[PDB]
C-alpha cells in the first residue's frame, strides 16, 4: 500500500477538556480517509460528536457525519474512520496543505488544525502518456523547474520506482546516461494539477536529485516533502 | 515499442 504517517496528536486532552484526538490520512484505491483515535481522559462521558472542516485549498470535506453511536466513557478510546472527498468549498490556505477543523461533543466545541500530506491527494489516473510528457516537459517554462536534494537515500532505481508507484507516482521512462539513472515520472492531484518529475540517481552521490515541473510551482515543495517521506519509509 | 526511447535519452543527455 501507500505511505501512511504514524498517528500524531492533533487535539491534546489538555486543550479540549479531556478529549484527545490523534490522527492520520490514508488513501486506498482512491478513497481518502481521516483515520482518528478519540480518547476520553476526563471523568464524565462524552456524546453528540460532530466534525466540520473549514474551506481549504483542495476542497477536502467529510463525505459522511461522524460515526459514533454510544457514549465515549472515561478512559475509553475508539477508532474513527472518516471518509473524505474533494468536492467541497475551496479557499487557499497557508501552508497550502493546512486544514482547519472543529470537533464538538456535549461539553464544548474545539478548533484545531492539521496538515494533509499531499500524497493522499495523488489520483490513481496519474500516468501521463509518453508523447504528452515530452511535449509538456518542453512546454512548461524552464523557470517553473525547481530542484531538490533527496538526502541519504541509497535505494536502487527499481525500488524507488516501485515505492513511488504504490503511491500513484508513475515512472514513464527510465534512461541511463553517463552512468546515471534518469527516471521520468508523473502524478496528478485531485484538483487536476499535473506534476512532472525527473529523478537522478548516481553511483558516487548519497543524494538523489529531484527536478519538478508544474504549471503551479507553489505545490512543488510539498511534492518534494512527500517524495522524501515515501523514499525514507 | 512507441519508438520514444531515443527522445527520452536525448532529453536526459541535454540536462547532464
Amino acid at each position: 500500500g501507500g505511505y501512511v504517517a504514524p498517528k500524531a496528536v492533533w487535539l491534546p486532552a489538555v486543550k479540549a477538556k479531556g478529549l484527545e484526538i490523534s490522527g492520520t490520512f490514508t488513501h486506498r484505491q482512491g478513497h481518502i480517509y481521516m483515520e482518528m483515535n478519540f480518547t476520553n481522559k476526563a471523568l464524565q462521558h462524552m456524546t453528540d460528536f460532530a466534525i466540520q472542516f473549514n474551506k481549504n485549498s483542495f476542497g477536502v470535506i467529510p463525505s459522511t457525519p461522524l460515526a459514533i453511536h454510544t457514549p465515549l466513557m472515561p478512559n475509553q478510546s475508539i477508532d474513527v474512520s472518516l471518509p473524505l472527498n474533494t468536492l467541497g468549498p475551496v479557499m487557499k490556505m497557508e501552508p497550502l496543505n493546512n486544514l482547519q477543523v472543529a470537533v464538538k461533543n456535549n461539553i464544548d466545541v474545539f478548533y484545531f488544525s492539521c496538515l494533509i500530506p499531499l500524497n493522499v491527494l495523488f489520483v490513481e489516473d496519474g500516468k501521463m502518456e509518453r508523447q504528452v510528457f515530452l511535449a509538456t516537459w518542453k512546454d512548461i517554462p524552464n523557470e517553473n523547474e525547481l530542484q531538490f536534494q533527496i538526502k541519504e537515500c541509497h535505494l536502487n532505481a527499481d525500488t524507488v520506482s516501485s515505492k513511488l508507484q504504490n503511491n500513484n507516482v508513475y515512472t514513464i521512462a527510465k534512461r541511463n546516461v553517463e552512468g546515471q539513472d534518469m527516471l521520468y515520472q508523473s502524478l496528478k492531484l485531485t484538483n487536476g494539477i499535473w506534476i512532472l518529475a525527473e529523478l537522478r540517481i548516481q553511483p558516487g552521490n548519497p543524494n538523489y536529485t529531484l527536478s519538478l515541473k508544474c504549471r503551479a510551482p507553489e505545490v512543488s515543495q510539498y511534492i518534494y516533502q512527500v517524495y522524501d517521506s515515501i523514499l525514507k519509509n | 515499442d512507441d519508438g520514444l526511447d531515443e527522445a527520452f535519452s536525448r532529453l536526459a543527455q541535454s540536462r547532464t
